[PDB]
C-alpha cells in the first residue's frame, strides 16, 4: 500500500558515482526498515544487489561489487543506493524494496543511463525468401540488425534502385543485456514482384551513415 | 541451488480468470521459512507483488488485488499456484515467481534470491495461431523464420540446445495484421533450428539445409 | 545446555508482533546471527532465572507458540498525550531499559502479553517510563523483555488461586485488602506465575521442582558453526522417520540410532521438563513463573 517514489531516470559518466534515492511517504518513516536494492537487466529477472538497515546491520548480495553500498537519510525520509567507480555493465534499472509485516512494495523504478558509450555501426545480415516460402505463395526479405549503440536507426528498402514503401514493418530499437541494441525489418513480396526485380536492398542509416546489404534471386 | 518454473496459458479471455503454476526443484516451499512468490512486470514498467505463500502455511496478497487473487499450495507436488480473476488487458504481463530474501545480521534467507524464467500472459479475445516456419539459408551467417503467430512469445533452440554460441534470436516484430514474426540466426564456419510456441503447443525442427 | 541455549523449544520465535526486520535471526532464534529481543537474555548477571530455566520458553516464545496470549491492545503508546492502558501496570514496576529500543514487553496481571512502544525514531527512557528521541544512528529491530521469566505448556487448571502473602496490603496494581494503618512501601524482587484461566499469581517464596523426561522438548539437535535439526524428522525406535539421527544414550533409548549413517546428533537439554509451582500449600503446573521488582506496601 505505502510509495515508494524513485527518480524515474538517472545519468552519470564512467568513473563518477551514481546516487539513486528511494523516498518513503511521510507516514512511514526510513529508519524503521531494511531497504533492499535490485538491479535489471534486459532480459533477465531483477537480481537482488544488498539490503541496508544501518552502519552495523547491512548486507552485500553474493557476486555484488563492493561499488554498490546503500544507506539512509533521515531528514528527507528516503533509501540510497550509491554506485561508485561506475562502470558501462551498471547500465540497468534499479528498484528499491520494503518489506512491512505481511508485504512486500516495490519502488517505481530507477532507470540509469551511463553516459559517453562509444558509437558502434550496426552490423546488417539481409535474407532472401526461401524457396519452401514461394512454393506457399509468399515472399518475404528479413532484414536484421544488431549491435548498434546509440538505439536509434532509419531503414528504406529499395527494388532495384526504386524506394518500396508498401510492405514494410520494422520493429523499435530494443536494448539488448551487453547496452547496444537490435532491430529487424521485414519486407513482404508476391513471389513475382521478387523474381521480376534485378535485386532487392536494405539499408540501414545509423549516425548519419549508411550499411546497405543486396540480395537478387539466384 | 533451487529452480522456479512457471507454467500457464499464455493467453487468456477478457473477464476469464487467469491461472498459473510454479514448480521448485532443489528445495521444499514446506519448510525452512522461505517465502514464495507471485510478482509481475508489464513490459517497459515496474514491479508489482501480487502474494506469497510464508512455507506452505500461511499467505498474504497484495491488498489492492486481494479481491481478485488466490494462491494454492501442493506440497505433494512442490508447487503452488496462482488464480486471477475478471481480467482485463491491464493484467497483461510477465509473471514471475520467486523468493527473495529477509535479512538482518547479515543473515540472509534464502541467502541468494530466486527467480523463475517468468510467463507471459495475454489478455486478448483474439484466438491462437501457430506460426509457419521457414529456414533462412546461409564464417557465414544461417537462421530461421518464424512467421505471423499469436500470441507472443516463441522460444527457438538450434540442434535441441546443442549449438549455443553465436546465437540471436530477434525480438519479434508487430505487424498491421495484429500477428508475430520474429527470426533466430546463428554465425558458423547439420543444423536444425527447435522452434516452440506453447499458446498453439506448435513444435517444429526446421532443418536449414546450404 | 553450555553449547545448545540458541537451540530453541518448539519454534523458537522471539520477534513481537510489528517489528518484524529481525525475522531472518529471530523467526526462528539459532546459532547464528544476533537478535534483539533474545541474546539480553543470556548476558550473565542478567535473567538469572531464565538462565537457570534456559531450554524453557521466552515469554515472546510463549507467545508465538500460542501458551500466552496477547493483550488486547497488543501494544501501549506510551507518548500519547491521552494516556494508555498499560501506564498504571508499568509505573508500578521497577525497571531498566537499555537505550535503543522501541518497544518492551511483559506478562501483565491478565497472564497476557502487553507492550510499551514509542513512535518511531524514538526510544525508551531507562526507566521505560517514557520516550525520547533516539540517541544514536539507529533502532534496534525488537522488544526488550522487562521480566526475567520462564514458560511452558500446561493444562492444569488455576482457576481457584489467587495471591496470597502475608502482612501484604498491595503488590503492584494488586490489592489484596484494605490497610488502615501506617504502610511501609519498597521496590521488592517479587516472584509470580500464571496459570491457565488464573490472573498474575504473586507469592511469598518461589518453590519450584523439575521432572525430567523424554519428550521432544527435553533435546536440542544438530547437524553431525553448528546448524539446528528438527528432531521431529528422527524416527522413533520401531517407527519411521524422515531422515536418519544419534546422540547420547537418553535419546537412543526412546528413538532409533543409527551412528554411521546419521544426518544430525541428538543430546539431552540439561535442565529441561515439567516444572511445577508451590502455591499456597498445593502444587500446581504453571504456564509462565518470574520474578519481578514491583512496588510492595506492607502492614507497619
Amino acid at each position: 500500500l505505502p510509495v515508494l517514489t524513485q527518480p524515474p531516470s538517472s545519468s552519470a559518466s564512467p568513473g563518477e558515482s551514481a546516487r539513486l534515492t528511494c523516498t518513503l511517504p511521510s507516514d512511514i518513516n526510513v529508519g524503521s526498515y531494511n531497504i533492499y536494492w535490485y538491479q535489471q537487466k534486459p532480459g533477465s529477472p531483477p537480481r537482488y544487489l544488498l539490503y541496508y538497515y544501518s552502519d552495523s546491520d547491512k548486507g552485500q548480495g553474493s557476486g555484488v561489487p563492493s561499488r554498490f553500498s546503500g544507506s539512509k537519510d533521515a531528514s528527507a525520509n528516503t533509501g540510497i543506493l550509491l554506485i561508485s567507480g561506475l562502470q558501462s555493465e551498471d547500465e540497468a534499472d534499479y528498484y528499491c524494496m520494503i518489506w512491512p509485516s505481511n508485504a512486500w512494495v516495490f519502488g517505481g523504478g530507477t532507470k540509469l543511463t551511463v553516459l559517453g558509450q562509444p558509437k558502434a555501426a550496426p552490423s546488417v545480415t539481409l535474407f532472401p525468401p526461401s524457396s519452401e516460402e514461394l512454393q506457399a505463395n509468399k515472399a518475404t526479405l528479413v532484414c536484421l540488425i544488431s549491435d548498434f549503440y546509440p538505439g536509434a536507426v532509419t531503414v528504406a528498402w529499395k527494388a532495384d534502385s526504386s524506394p518500396v514503401k508498401a510492405g514494410v514493418e520494422t520493429t523499435t530499437p530494443s536494448k539488448q543485456s551487453n547496452n547496444k541494441y537490435a532491430a529487424s525489418s521485414y519486407l513482404s513480396l508476391t513471389p513475382e514482384q521478387w523474381k521480376s526485380h534485378r535485386s532487392y536492398s536494405c539499408q540501414v542509416t545509423h549516425e548519419g551513415s549508411t550499411v546497405e546489404k543486396t540480395v537478387a534471386p539466384t | 541451488q533451487v529452480q522456479l518454473q512457471e507454467s500457464g496459458p499464455g493467453l487468456v479471455k477478457p473477464s476469464q480468470t487467469l491461472s498459473l503454476t510454479c514448480t521448485v526443484s532443489g528445495g521444499s516451499i514446506s519448510s525452512g521459512g522461505y517465502y514464495w512468490s507471485w510478482i509481475r512486470q508489464h513490459p517497459g514498467k515496474g514491479l508489482e507483488w501480487i502474494g506469497y505463500i510464508y512455507d506452505s502455511g500461511s499467505t498474504y496478497y497484495n491488498p489492492s488485488l486481494k479481491s481478485r487473487v488466490t494462491i494454492s499450495v501442493d506440497t505433494s507436488k512442490n508447487q503452488f499456484s496462482l488464480k486471477l480473476s475478471s481480467v482485463t488487458a491491464a493484467d497483461t504481463a510477465l509473471y514471475y515467481c520467486a523468493s527473495l530474501p529477509y535479512c538482518s545480521g547479515r543473515i540472509c534467507r534464502p541467502r541468494t534470491d530466486y527467480w523463475g524464467q517468468g510467463t507471459l500472459v495475454t489478455v486478448s479475445s483474439a484466438s491462437t495461431k501457430g506460426p509457419s516456419v521457414f529456414p533462412l539459408a546461409p564464417t557465414a551467417a544461417l537462421g530461421c523464420l518464424v512467421k505471423d503467430y499469436f500470441p507472443e512469445p516463441v522460444t527457438v533452440s538450434w540442434n535441441s540446445g546443442a549449438l549455443t554460441s553465436g546465437v540471436h534470436t530477434f525480438p519479434a516484430v508487430l505487424q498491421s495484421s495484429g500477428l508475430y514474426s520474429l527470426s533466430s540466426v546463428v554465425t558458423v564456419p547439420t543444423y536444425i533450428c527447435n522452434v516452440n510456441h506453447k499458446p498453439s503447443n506448435t513444435k517444429v525442427d526446421k532443418r536449414v539445409e546450404p | 545446555e553450555d553449547p545448545h541455549l540458541r537451540n530453541r523449544p518448539g519454534k523458537g520465535h522471539n520477534y513481537i508482533d510489528g517489528m518484524t526486520q529481525e525475522d531472518a535471526t529471530c523467526k526462528p532464534v539459532t546459532y547464528a546471527g544476533a537478535c534483539s529481543s533474545f541474546d539480553v537474555l543470556l548476558e550473565k548477571g542478567k535473567f538469572p532465572l531464565f538462565q537457570s530455566y534456559a531450554h524453557h520458553r521466552t515469554l515472546l516464545e510463549a507467545v508465538h507458540d500460542t501458551i500466552i496470549a496477547k493483550a488486547d491492545p497488543p501494544s501501549c503508546d506510551l507518548q500519547s498525550a491521552h494516556g494508555n492502558p498499560c501506564m498504571k501496570e508499568k509505573l508500578v514496576m521497577k525497571t531498566h531499559c537499555p537505550n535503543d529500543y522501541q518497544s518492551a514487553h511483559y506478562l501483565n496481571n491478565d497472564g497476557k502479553m502487553a507492550s510499551v512502544k514509542c513512535p518511531p525514531k524514538y526510544e525508551l527512557t531507562e526507566d521505560c517510563n517514557f520516550c525520547r528521541q533516539m540517541t544514536g544512528a539507529s533502532l534496534k529491530k525488537g522488544s526488550y523483555p522487562l521480566q526475567d521469566l520462564f514458560c511452558q505448556s500446561s493444562e492444569d487448571d488455576g482457576s481457584k488461586l489467587k495471591t496470597k502473602m502475608k502482612g501484604v496490603c498491595e503488590v503492584g496494581v494488586q490489592a489484596l485488602k484494605k490497610c488502615d494503618g501506617q504502610l511501609s512501601t519498597a521496590h521488592e524482587v517479587v516472584p509470580f506465575a500464571v496459570f491457565k484461566n488464573s490472573k498474575k499469581v504473586y507469592l511469598d517464596k518461589l518453590d519450584l521442582k523439575t521432572e525430567e523426561n523424554l519428550l521432544p522438548d527435553s533435546f536440542v539437535c544438530f547437524e553431525h558453526e553448528l546448524k539446528s535439526f528438527d528432531i521431529s524428522q528422527c524416527p522413533k525406535i520401531g517407527g519411521h522417520g524422515s531422515k536418519k539421527c544419534t546422540g547420547d544414550a537418553a535419546f537412543c533409548s526412546a528413538y532409533e540410532c543409527t551412528a554411521q549413517y546419521a544426518n544430525a546428533y541428538c543430546s539431552h537439554a540439561n535442565g529441561s521438563g515439567i516444572v511445577q509451582i508451590q502455591v499456597s500449600g498445593v502444587w500446581k503446573k504453571p504456564l509462565c513463573v518470574g520474578y519481578e521488582r514491583v512496588v510492595v506496601k506492607r502492614e507497619l
